[PDB]
C-alpha cells in the first residue's frame, strides 16, 4: 500500500 | 530464534482458478451480500479435507467434483461437502465423504456475508451529493489478509491463481474490477450482472472490485474514477498516471501492457491507508489523488504525485512479482518507496522531486531505525496482527534507502538490467530475498564492478538480516597522514556493542578537491575497522558519505568537525547541500545519543546564518524542532529564541506575503514554508502582520484568496490574534468545502487561534451534531492542542467541567479522551503545567485509572526533568552567547 | 380473601383500534420522541371522561369526534379535550366538554416522551461497531404495564384492539414491528417513514417496534436481526425458529400463518428479561439468541434453544389467546414453560432435551413451592409491582409441572385436541382458568378417560386455587399385603395439617414388574387417605410416582426405603433414572423437613457409587451442595469430603481433560460438568492438574483452545493456582470478546483464582474505567466481577473483605457501584462465614466500615452469620457428622 503520511 | 506458527494453510491442496460471483444491493443501502465461488484446485497430498481461509462468512452449501481431464473438460460430482471454520486461525475446512487422490478438482461453495464498516473487507463507503443526499458504494481492501472476508480462498500471497469475477448490482450503478468488462447482462427488473475478463496469475490480496455511481475521466487505456461532485479535481491524477506508467515501462523494460489492457485509479471516500496497488484498479483515499489548484497546496500535489508513483511501481514490484510470503514484504514496499521519488523525477524532470528523498526517506528512516525495537528487513510473521505490523518504517523507508544505496553502487544500467532479470525471472510468481540478489548479480557477472570474490548477496545479507544501521567512525591521525574508520550499530538512545559486520560502501572527499557528484570511487569496509592511508593535509577537511547515499551516519574527531564548521562559515556552499544536510542531521543525532559533544554540534549549526537551500534547512528544522519543544515552557527559552533568530533573520529575505511568483520552484516553496513557519513561531512581527493582513484581505473582500502554496502558514499565523469575523469566515469556508485535504488544513488553521473562547466554541462544534466526519471531529481536538500552549490550556479548562467531558466522551470515544490526555502530557513542561495536568487527572476521577495516570505523569515528569539533565544543561550553557 | 383495588380502569369506555405514529432520531443519539395516536373507542356507560393509562408522557393536544356510521363512517368533531394524569394509578383522564352517549368515537392525542434507560418502555440500547464507534437503537418492552410509557392507551391485557403503526426515522436506519412492512416513504433530506400493516386483535403489552441499523438473515417467512458485527452468530437461531414453529403448527393444529405472515427474532444488546414474545417480533437478550460454536457452551446453546421454544409457544399461549387479567398469567407462562422443553424435544428428537425438564422444572418448582410464602396459581394483583411479582416460580415452573401432569393423564391426542378446542374457542380474546378446563373437557367428553363423577375442572381447581403441593405418604402393611396412602401439604420447614384435598393422580410399580414407561394405569386419590389392596410380596419394593409426572413428593415407611436402597446397591439401574432422581430429591427434602430420618436418606444415597446417568446425579448435586455449604468451614468437614469421595471416584471414569468427542451427547455433557466440578471442588489432583495444563496449553500457544463444552470447569479450576501469564491471558481474552455470555463465563473463571492479589487487582478493574483504546465493563458486568470473586471460594471472600477494610477502597467501590451493591456483597460475605475466625474477620470489617453501616444492617449480617455457626449443633448437623462415622 501507501501508508498515511 | 524467531518462533512463528501453524496459522499457515495445510500444504495438501493448492488453488488454480477462482470463478467468483457476488451480489450487492448497496445502491439501496442493503449491506448483506451473497456469493458463489467455483474453485479449481490441485490435490498434491491425498486428503479427506481442503483447508483455506474465511473471516466472517457464513456458508449455505458446498460440493466437490473431479476434473478427470484438467481444467477444460467436464466435472463429475463427488458429493456435498462438510464445512467448519476455526475462528482463531481463520481456517475453513471443507470435508469430503471421500478421500481425494492427487488430481484436479472443482469445489463449489455458496455463501453469504455482510459489508464491513471499518474499511477492511468488502466494505461500505459513502458520500454526500450536491443536493444533500447520501450515496453508498461497495468497495474492497484485501492487502494483509482480508480477501478472506469477501470469499473463501487460499488467502496467502504465494498461492497465486487466475480470477474470473462477476458482480450483480443496480442497473444504475457501475462495477469495475481488476480486468476490463467482458459483458453486461440486464436482469430482473432493476439489476445487472457485470462480467469481467479472467485475470493473470495473481495473489488474492490484489483482487479488487467497486460498485458505485462514480464517474471517470480518461486518456487512452487509463481512467480515473471519482464521486460525481469531485470530477473537476481528477485531472492531475490522470496526467501523472500516464507519464509515470510510461517512465516505468521504459526504465524497467517490461511494459505494463505486456500483462494488462487497462489501468484504473479510483478515489474512495472512506479509506484506511493512503492507497492500494490492486492490479489494474488502484484505490486511493481522496487526499492522495484529488487536486484542485484553487485550494490544494504544493504539498498536497506532491502527495498525490508520489503516491501514484508509489502504487504504479507496485504493478511490477508486488503484482507481477509478489512476495512468496510476508517475510519478504520489503520486496514490494522497498521498491515502491524508492520509485515513489525516482520514477516521479523521471516523469517530471526539473521539478526537483528526487531531492525530497534524502530528508523524507533516508533521514526519516534512520530516525526510527536507530531504536532498539527496530526489526531487520527480513522478518517473519504468522498472525494477521503480526503481518500488518510488518508494514512499518523498515519495510518502507529503510528498505528504500538501502536499495537506493545499492542502485548507486551498481550503476544505472546495471541496476535496470538487474531488475529486468529479476522481474523476468519471477514474473507471475513469488519472490524471496535470494532471487532478487541473483537477478542483480547476473547483470554484473564478470563486469568487475564489485571487488573480487564478493557477491551482490554477500553484501545485501549484511543489511537485510540485521536490525538497524551502523555509524561509521572516522578518526584521523592527522599530522601524519592517515585515517582510521570503524563501524558499530547506531542507537538513538545508547551504545551497545554488536557482533554483526555490515559490508559498508564508502567514499570520501577533501577540501581542495570538493567534488561530490561521481560514484565510481566506491570503497568497502567488510570488517570492524580499518586503516586508510591518505594524502590529505591536516588543514583540509574530509567528509565521507557522498550525498548520504550510504545508509549510515558518520562521526568525526572534533578536529575534523571544527575544520568542517569553519569551512562552512567562510563559504556556506563549499560542501554539497545534501552533505550539509547529512552533517546537520548526523550532528543532531550523534549529540542526542551521546556519541558527540553537544557543544560541537551546536557550534556546527551556527553556519546556517548563511545557508540558503532546501535540504539543509529541512534537516535543521528537525533538530531545532526538538530543542524548541524541550525549551518551550522554561526560563532558558528566551535564549533559544535569540539563538534561532540569529540563524534565520538573513534568509528571511524571501517573500512570504505573496510568496508566489510563477517562477519559484517546488523546492523554493518548501523552503519558504519552513522559514516563515519559524519566524512566525518566534513572533517576528513582520511575519505575524503580513499573514494577519492576507487572511483579513481574503475574508473581507479587500483582496484575492490566499494562494494555496502559502495558505498553511498564512491561515494558521494570521489567525493568531484575528477577530471573530475572520475566524467565522475560515470556519464557514471549511464547513462548505467538500474537499478533505482543504478541510483538514482549515481545521488545523482554526486551531491556531490564541483566543481560548474561540477554541472552546470551536471544540463544541465537534461535539453533538455542521457536517464533520468522525476523523474530522478528532481532528478538531488535535488542531486545538497542536496550536500552542494556549490551546492546550483551553482544552484542559474544557475537560475540567464534568458535564463537558460527558459530552466530549459520548460523541468521541474514551480513546479520544486518553489520546488527548497523552497529547497534553507530551506538552507539559513546567511546574505550573504539571499542576494543571494533575488537577485534570484528578478532576476526571474514575475515567483515569491508575496505570494511565502514572503514564501521563511519567511522560510529563520526563519533560520537567529534561531541563536540568546533562542535555539541557549543556544546552542552556551554550545559549550563553555574548 | 385477597383484597385488591381501583388501579383498574373505569369500565365506561373500551378500545377498538389504535392508529399510532412515533418519530425518533435515535440514530443521532437524540432521546426525545414524539407521537400521535388516533384511538377508535366504544362508549358503553355514558360519560364526560375517558380514563386510560400513562406513565411519563406529556400531552400537547387532544380532541374527540363521534363516528355515527361506525369505524368505516366519517368522524364529526365534538371538541378539544382536557387531560390530567394521576401519577399513582397512572391513569390519564381526557375530559370532554360534552357527555358522550353509548356509541363509537375517535380520540386524537399528540404527545411527547423521552426514551427510557432502564430497558423498560420505549428505551435506548447500544453497541460498539467494528470500527469502535458506538451506535444507538430504540426498542421496546411492554409486558407487565409499560406500553403506557410509549403511548397513552388502555393498558390492560383484556382490552384487545387492532394496531396500525408507523414510525419516522433516519433513511440510514430500519424500523420493524409486529406486522410486515406495508410501505416506505422518504422525507425531508434524510428521514423516512415506515408504515406497517394493521395487527389483529391483540393486547397492548405485546406491541413492539425497533429502530436500528441492524441486519437480517432469513429463511422463508422468518428473519433474525442482529447488530452487524454479530451476523455469523445468528445461524442457530434461524434454524431453530423454523423447526420449532413447524412442530407447534402441527402439534396444536393451528398454524401460526393462520394469523401472521411472518415472524422475526431480534437480539437486543440491552435487555432486562431473557426474552419477550411480542407477536411477530420476539426480542432476546444476546445470550438467549446468539451462538458461536467456537466459544459458546452446550449450556449456552441449550439456553438459546429453550428460549426460542418458550417464546414461540407464546404465539399461541399469550398472543392469540391472552389472559383476561394478570390473575391468570399462568395461562401464558405455564404453557410456555412446558413447551420450552416439549416443543424443543419434538424439534430435535434424540437430543434428549426433554430429560432436562424433571430437574430444571419439576424439582426446581417443588423447592420454592414448599415454602409457606408460596402463592396459588390463581392469584390476583393490582399495582405494577404486584403484577411483576406474579412472574415468579409459581406462574412458570409450578404451572408447567401441573400441566405436564395433566398432559400425561389425558393422553397426547386428547391433550392436543383439548388445547385446539381452547385456542379455537378463545382465539383473539381473553382467557380465564375455567375456559381452559372447558376446552380440555370437550376433547374427552364421553370417552371415559376420567372416572365417573369427574370434570377436568374438578381436578384442576384443587391444584389451581391452593398454595403448594402435597406429599403422598405410602405406609405399607407388608404381610397382607396392603397399602395405605394419604396426602398432606408439603412444607420445607414444618408439618402443619391442611384442610384442602388435592385430586391426585397416581400409579405405582413393584420390584418384579419394573416397567415405568406406560401411563394407561392412572388411579385417583380424591380424599385425605385410602387403602390400596394389593398383591406385592414383603420382599419386593414399591415406588409410586412414575417418572415424577405427578406434582407431588412421595414418602415411604423405613422398611420400603430400605428395600429400595438395597435394590439400587445390587443393580443401580433397576429403577427408572427419573425415579432414582425422584427418590434422591425426595429423600433429601423429606429429611430436611423432618418427615424422614436423615440417617435413612443418607443411607439411600450411598448407592451413587454405581450411578452413571444425568438425572440422578443432577438431583444428588442439590443435596450434596447443601451439606457441603453447611459443613465447609467446620471440623467435621473432612468426613464429608471422604463420604463424597466415596460417591464419585467410580464415575470419575470419564474424560474431563479433553472430554469432547463428537459423539458425546448433551446429557453426557451436563453429567461431565457436574462430576468434574465436584472432583475439582474437593481437590482431586487429577482434576486440578488436567484443567491447569489445558488452560496453560491455550494461554501459551502450546496447544489448542479449550473446547467450550468444558471451558467452564477448565477455566475456573485451572485458574486455581495459575500464574500471572494465564490470568492475564484469560483476562485479555475477556476484554476483547464482544460476546456477553463468553465475557460472563470468563469473569466467573477469573474469580476462581486463589491468588488474593490477582483478585483485588481484578476487582479494581471493575471500579472506574480502562486504558486507551481499551474497553470497559457494562454495569451488569462490574457487579458480576464482585460476585465472581466471592462465589469463587472462601479465599475470594477473604480477598474481598481485605479490599473493603481500606476506606479509600470502599469509597471507589461505592461511587461506581451503588451502596446497594456494598450491602449486597456484605450479605454475601455473611452467608459464607462459618467460623469464629471468619466471624472475627466479618466483625472487623463492619467496624472498619464505620459510618457506611447502620445498626440494623450490622445486626442482620451478624444474625445470618450466627445462624451458620449455630447450625453445627442443631439436631441436623449433629445427626449428620454422626452419620459420617464411615467404618
Ligand atoms: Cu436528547
Ligand atoms: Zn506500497
Ligand atoms: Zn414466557
Amino acid at each position: 500500500a501507501a501508508a498515511k503520511a | 530464534q524467531a518462533v512463528d506458527e501453524r496459522y499457515r494453510l495445510p500444504t495438501t491442496s493448492i488453488p488454480i482458478h477462482y470463478d467468483l460471483h457476488l451480489r450487492t444491493e448497496i445502491h439501496r443501502n442493503e449491506r448483506t451480500f451473497t456469493g458463489t465461488v467455483g474453485i479449481q484446485l490441485q490435490v498434491v497430498q491425498a486428503t479427506d479435507k481442503l483447508v483455506m481461509h474465511n473471516r466472517g462468512l457464513v456458508m449455505s452449501s458446498a460440493k466437490v467434483s473431479s476434473l478427470p481431464n484438467g481444467v477444460t473438460g467436464a466435472p463429475t460430482l463427488i458429493g456435498d461437502v462438510q464445512y467448519s471454520t476455526d475462528t482463531t486461525f481463520e481456517h475453513i475446512t471443507f470435508t469430503s465423504p471421500t478421500i481425494l487422490q492427487p488430481g484436479t478438482y472443482l469445489l463449489e461453495v455458496a455463501f453469504q456475508g455482510r459489508l464491513a464498516t471499518n474499511d477492511d473487507g468488502f466494505y461500505v463507503s459513502s458520500y454526500v451529493a450536491d443536493n444533500g443526499e447520501r450515496r453508498y458504494l461497495a468497495t474492497t481492501q484485501f492487502e494483509s489478509t482480508s480477501a478472506r472476508m469477501a470469499f473463501p480462498c487460499y488467502d496467502e500471497p504465494g498461492l497465486k491463481a487466475t480470477f474470473t469475477v462477476s458482480i450483480t448490482h443496480s442497473l444504475s450503478y457501475k462495477a469495475i474490477s481488476n480486468m476490463p468488462q467482458k459483458t453486461t447482462t440486464d436482469i430482473e427488473t432493476d439489476m445487472r450482472t457485470t462480467f469481467f475478463e479472467k485475470t493473470p496469475a495473481m495473489s488474492t490480496y490484489l483482487l479488487a472490485f467497486v460498485v458505485s455511481d462514480f464517474q471517470l475521466r480518461l486518456s487512452g487505456a487509463q481512467r480515473v474514477y471519482v464521486r460525481p461532485n469531485a470530477f473537476n479535481e481528477a485531472t492531475f491524477a490522470l496526467e501523472a498516471g500516464v507519464k509515470i506508467l510510461k517512465v516505468l515501462d521504459d526504465h524497467l523494460g517490461i511494459p505494463y501492457d505486456t500483462y494488462m489492457p487497462k489501468l484504473d485509479q479510483i478515489a474512495i471516500p472512506d479509506f484506511a491507508a493512503g492507497a492500494m496497488e490492486n492490479w489494474g484498479l488502484v484505490t486511493y483515499r481522496e487526499q492522495a489523488l484529488l487536486f484542485n489548484p484553487a485550494v490544494s497546496t504544493y504539498r498536497g500535489k506532491t502527495n498525490v504525485a508520489t503516491t501514484i508513483a508509489h502504487e504504479y511501481a507496485h504493478q511490477w514490484f508486488g503484482n507481477l512479482v509478489s512476495p512468496e510470503w510476508w517475510e519478504y514484504i520489503w520486496l514490494n514496499e522497498g521498491f515502491a518507496t524508492l520509485y515513489e521519488f525516482y520514477a516521479l523525477d523521471m516523469a517530471y524532470p526539473g521539478q526537483e522531486y528526487w531531492e525530497l528523498f534524502n530528508q523524507q526517506v533516508i533521514q526519516y528512516a534512520m530516525g526510527q531505525d536507530g531504536q532498539a525495537s527496530t526489526r531487520p528487513m527480513n522478518w517473519n510473521a504468522a498472525t494477521p496482527g503480526e503481518i500488518s505490523a510488518l508494514f512499518d518504517r523498515v519495510a518502507y523507508d529503510k528498505s528504500g534507502s538501502v536499495l537506493n544505496m545499492m542502485r548507486h553502487v551498481l550503476g544505472d544500467d546495471n541496476w535496470k538490467a538487474g531488475l529486468k532479470a529479476y522481474l523476468t525471472d519471477r514474473a507471475l510468481q513469488g519472490a524471496v530475498d535470494e532471487q532478487l540478489y541473483a537477478g542483480l548479480q547476473s547483470a554484473i557477472e564478470g563486469k568487475g564492478v564489485l571487488p573480487n570474490g564478493v557477491t551482490v548477496a554477500q553484501i545485501m545479507r549484511t543489511w537485510t538480516n540485521e536490525a538497524g544501521y551502523p555509524v561509521l567512525n572516522v578518526r584521523r591521525s592527522y599530522d601524519t597522514g592517515d585515517v582510521i574508520i570503524s563501524q558499530e550499530r547506531f542507537y538513538n538512545d545508547r551504545k551497545v556493542p554488536n557482533t554483526n559486520i555490515w559490508m559498508i560502501p564508502y567514499n570520501y572527499v577533501h577540501q581542495a578537491k570538493a567534488d561530490f557528484n561521481e560514484f565510481d570511487d566506491f570503497q568497502w569496509l567488510a570488517t570492524k575497522a580499518a586503516r586508510i592511508e591518505t594524502t590529505v593535509p591536516a588543514n583540509e577537511w574530509i567528509v565521507f558519505n557522498k550525498q548520504q547515499v550510504g545508509y549510515y551516519r558518520v562521526n568525526y574527531d572534533e578536529h575534523n568537525w571544527e575544520l568542517i564548521t569553519n569551512a562552512l562559515h567562510e563559504n556556506w556552499a563549499s560542501i554539497h547541500r545534501l552533505n550539509r544536510a547529512q552533517l546537520i542531521d548526523d550532528a543532531y543525532w550523534l549529540a542526542r545519543s551521546g556519541r558527540l559533544d553537544l557543544r560541537v554540534a551546536l557550534r556546527f549549526m551556527t553556519y546556517l546564518r548563511n545557508e540558503r537551500e532546501y535540504a539543509p534547512w529541512t534537516a535543521a528544522n528537525v533538530a531545532l524542532t526538538y530543542f524548541n519543544n524541550r525549551l518551550r515552557g522554561t526560563a532558558e527559552y528566551h535564549n533559544f529564541l535569540i539563538f534561532v533568530d540569529a540563524l534565520i533573520e538573513d534568509i528571511y529575505s524571501l517573500l512570504t506575503i505573496d510568496a508566489v511568483s510563477p517562477d519559484d520552484t517546488l523546492l523554493h516553496k518548501y523552503l519558504v514554508q519552513t522559514i516563515s513557519t519559524w519566524a512566525c513561531s518566534m513572533g517576528y512581527t513582520d511575519c505575524l502582520m503580513k499573514t494577519a493582513a492576507l487572511l483579513k484581505a481574503e475574508a473581507s473582500g479587500t483582496g484575492p484568496a490566499v494562494h494555496p502554496d502559502i495558505a498553511s502558514v498564512t491561515y494558521c499565523y494570521g489567525m493568531r490574534s484575528a477577530l471573530e469575523s475572520e475566524f467565522q469566515y475560515l470556519y464557514r469556508k471549511m464547513m462548505n468545502s467538500k474537499n478533505l485535504a482543504e478541510r483538514t488544513m482549515l481545521i488545523d488553521s482554526l486551531g491556531c487561534s490564541n483566543n481560548k473562547e474561540f477554541l472552546k466554541a470551536f471544540l463544541t462544534t465537534a461535539l453533538g451534531s455542521i457536517n464533520y466526519r468522525a476523523d474530522e471531529r478528532r481532528r478538531v481536538v488535535q488542531a486545538i492542542y497542536s496550536g500552542g500552549r494556549t490551546g492546550v490550556d483551553a482544552l484542559i479548562e474544557f475537560l475540567m467541567d464534568p458535564a463537558l467531558v460527558n459530552e466530549f466522551v459520548s460523541t468521541l470515544s474514551t480513546s479520544t479522551l486518553n489520546s488527548a490526555l497523552s497529547a497534553i502530557a507530551s506538552r507539559t513542561n513546567n511546574v505550573e503545567e504539571m499542576n494543571k495536568l494533575n488537577a485534570l487527572i484528578t478532576a476526571l476521577g474514575s475515567r483515569v485509572n491508575s496505570q494511565t495516570a502514572a503514564n501521563l505523569r511519567t511522560t510529563a515528569q520526563a519533560n520537567l526533568d529534561w531541563v536540568n539533565g546533562f542535555e539541557g544543561l549543556m544546552l542552556s550553557n551554550f545559549l550563553a552567547e555574548a
